[PDB]
């Protein structure tokens, strides 16, 4: 269910450039303190989409508080700024497939697709 | 403690490398 998650865990969204010109971008959706979705967009490359469970080995293992993301001015973004790019890159089908195959850890994002 | 933010930095650097195996859109 979406509201019970919502009403207990703040959903927070971040984007930062990769270190060395055009930069690649690292996007994240934190479901409370722990990452739920990760998206990596490099110039002239296909997107990398990552969801908790299936892609744990490629995803941030730190608690949000530990990352320093909340203390980097300009890193935090609107939910919709993440969502629009996630959806444009095929993130809905990606997560849905992960759910279907029983590879996705239940998060706010999967609750969003339970609709 | 900012060892953890160092850790986040190292993490980002390895992720940044994870795309060099991907094909270019241009060719």
């Amino acid at each position: 269910r979406q509201r019970e998650i919502e009403m207990n865990r703040q959903q927070r969204f971040f984007r930062i450039p990769f270190i060395r010109k055009k930069k690649g971008w690292w996007y994240a959706h934190f479901d409370g303190p722990w990452i739920a979705r990760q998206m990596e967009l490099h110039p002239d490359k296909p997107p990398i989409l990552l969801v908790a469970g299936k892609d744990d080995m490629e995803m941030c293992e730190l608690n949000l508080e530990e990352t320093g993301l909340t203390r980097k001015r300009g890193a935090e973004i609107l939910p919709r700024q993440f969502e629009e790019i996630w959806e444009r890159c095929g993130g809905i089908q990606y997560l849905q497939n992960a759910i279907e195959s029983r590879q996705a850890r239940p998060t706010y994002a999967t609750a969003m697709l339970q609709s | 403690g900012v060892t953890s933010e160092g850790k986040f930095d190292k993490f980002l650097e390895e992720r940044a490398k994870a795309a060099d195996r991907l094909p270019n859109l241009s060719s």
